[PDB]
C-alpha cells in the first residue's frame, strides 16, 4: 500500500509498483497566488491540463564511475510543449512541480543515488584552480535546459557548499535493493509571488550516486536515469512576443 | 427698514476621503459594448 502508486495528473500517467513513498516538499501542496499575495493586475492564464503533465526529458546512463547531473527547473520546460510555448509568451510565471525520477535494476545490481532539490542552487567555478581568478560560470553550466549537466566535483557540489548535509532539502534515496523511483512534490518556493520563467531558475534537482553502481559482469550494464516532471498549479502573466532566452 | 427684494436674497466641490493603502483591483471581464467608453478622454 506504499510500494505501489499511481501518480495521473493531465492526460499523463505513471505507474509504479516499488515506489517508497511520496514526499512533499515542505509539508505543503503547490497552490494558486492568493489575492493577499499577488501585485500583478492583470487576470492570469491557467491552462490546467496542457502543461501539467508528466514531461518525460532525457535519459542518463548511470556507470559505476559516475558524478552526479543537475536540472535547473523550470528552464529544463522552456523549450518544450505548452509549457515551452506559454512560459516564452508570458513575462510572469509560478508553478509547483512532481518530480519523479526513474532508476530500474535487477535484484543482483546494487548502489545508491541522492535524489534532492535545493532552491536557489547557485552554481560556482574552481576560481582558476588556485582560488584567486574571479571566473564566472558560463551560461550552460549555469541553465542547462533539459539535456542536464555532470557535476565536476560533487562533494561541495560546485557550489562550496558539501553533499553530506544536502540532505536537509527536500530529497529521498533510490537505492536499488529497494526502490526504484522517487517522487518529489516541490511547491513555488521564491519571494515575490511571480516571477520571469527565463531569467530565474527557483531550484535546481540534484541526482548524485553516492554508494556507487555495482554488478558482477554479465547482467545489464546500461543503467539508465530518466526524470519526469509535472508542473502543477501552473499560471502565466504579462503576455507579449516570443523571447527565447 | 426695506421694501426690496433685491437686497433680502443677496462651499467646496470635493471632499477628502481616508486612504490609508492604495485602493484595490476589483475583478474585471470582458465588455463589448456600445454607448459607454471609458478609454476615450477628453484632455
Ligand atoms: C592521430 O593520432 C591520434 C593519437 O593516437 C589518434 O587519436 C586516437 O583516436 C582514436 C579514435 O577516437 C581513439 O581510439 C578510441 O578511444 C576511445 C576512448 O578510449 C579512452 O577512453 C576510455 C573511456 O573510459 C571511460 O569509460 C570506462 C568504461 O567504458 C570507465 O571505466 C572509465 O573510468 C572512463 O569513465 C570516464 O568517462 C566516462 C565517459 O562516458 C564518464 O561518464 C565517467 O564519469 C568517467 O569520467 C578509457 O577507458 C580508455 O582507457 C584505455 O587506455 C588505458 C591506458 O591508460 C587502459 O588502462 C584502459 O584499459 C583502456 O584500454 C583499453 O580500452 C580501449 C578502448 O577504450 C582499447 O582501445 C584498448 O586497446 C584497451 O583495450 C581510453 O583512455 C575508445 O572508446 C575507442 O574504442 C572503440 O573503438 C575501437 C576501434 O575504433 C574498438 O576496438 C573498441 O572496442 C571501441 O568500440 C566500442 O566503442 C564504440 C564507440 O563508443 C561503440 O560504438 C562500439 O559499439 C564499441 O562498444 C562495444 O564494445 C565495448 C568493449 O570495448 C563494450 O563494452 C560495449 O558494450 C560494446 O559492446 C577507440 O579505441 C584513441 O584513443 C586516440 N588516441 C589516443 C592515444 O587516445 C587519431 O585518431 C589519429 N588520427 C587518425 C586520422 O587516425
Amino acid at each position: 500500500s506504499d510500494r505501489v502508486a499511481q501518480l495521473t495528473i493531465g492526460n499523463s500517467t505513471i505507474t509504479t509498483q516499488e515506489a517508497a513513498n511520496i514526499i512533499v516538499g515542505y509539508g505543503e501542496w503547490p497552490s494558486y497566488c492568493s489575492d493577499d499575495d499577488a501585485t500583478a493586475v492583470d487576470k492570469p492564464t491557467r491552462p490546467d491540463v496542457s502543461v501539467n503533465r508528466f514531461y518525460t526529458l532525457d535519459t542518463k546512463l548511470w556507470e559505476k564511475s559516475s558524478k552526479g547531473w543537475y536540472w535547473k527547473f523550470p528552464d529544463v520546460l522552456t523549450e518544450t510543449g505548452v509549457f515551452g510555448q506559454n512560459a516564452q509568451f508570458h513575462y510572469l510565471y509560478r508553478s509547483g512541480f512532481c518530480i519523479h525520477v526513474q532508476c530500474n535494476a535487477s535484484k543482483f545490481h546494487q548502489g545508491a543515488l541522492l535524489v534532492a532539490i535545493l532552491p536557489e542552487y547557485v552554481i560556482g567555478t574552481v576560481a582558476g584552480g588556485t582560488g584567486t581568478e574571479d571566473s564566472h560560470p558560463p551560461y550552460i553550466q549555469t541553465q542547462p535546459g533539459a539535456d542536464g549537466f555532470e557535476l565536476q566535483h560533487p562533494y561541495v557540489l560546485d557550489a562550496g557548499i558539501p553533499i553530506s548535509q544536502l540532505t536537509v532539502c527536500p530529497h529521498q534515496w533510490i537505492n536499488l535493493r529497494t526502490n526504484n523511483c522517487a517522487t518529489i512534490i516541490v511547491p513555488y518556493m521564491n519571494t515575490l509571488p511571480f516571477d520571469s520563467a527565463l531569467n530565474h531558475c527557483n531550484f535546481g534537482l540534484l541526482v548524485v550516486p553516492i554508494s556507487p553502481l555495482d554488478f558482477d559482469q554479465g547482467a545489464t550494464p546500461v543503467i539508465p536515469i530518466t526524470i519526469t516532471l509535472a508542473p502543477m498549479c501552473s499560471e502565466f502573466a504579462g503576455l507579449r512576443q516570443a523571447v527565447t532566452q | 427698514g426695506d421694501r426690496v427684494a433685491d437686497m433680502i436674497e443677496s462651499r467646496a466641490l470635493t471632499q477628502a476621503l481616508p486612504a490609508p493603502t492604495g485602493q484595490n483591483t476589483q475583478v474585471s471581464s470582458h465588455r463589448l459594448d456600445t454607448g459607454e467608453v471609458p478609454a476615450l478622454q477628453a484632455a
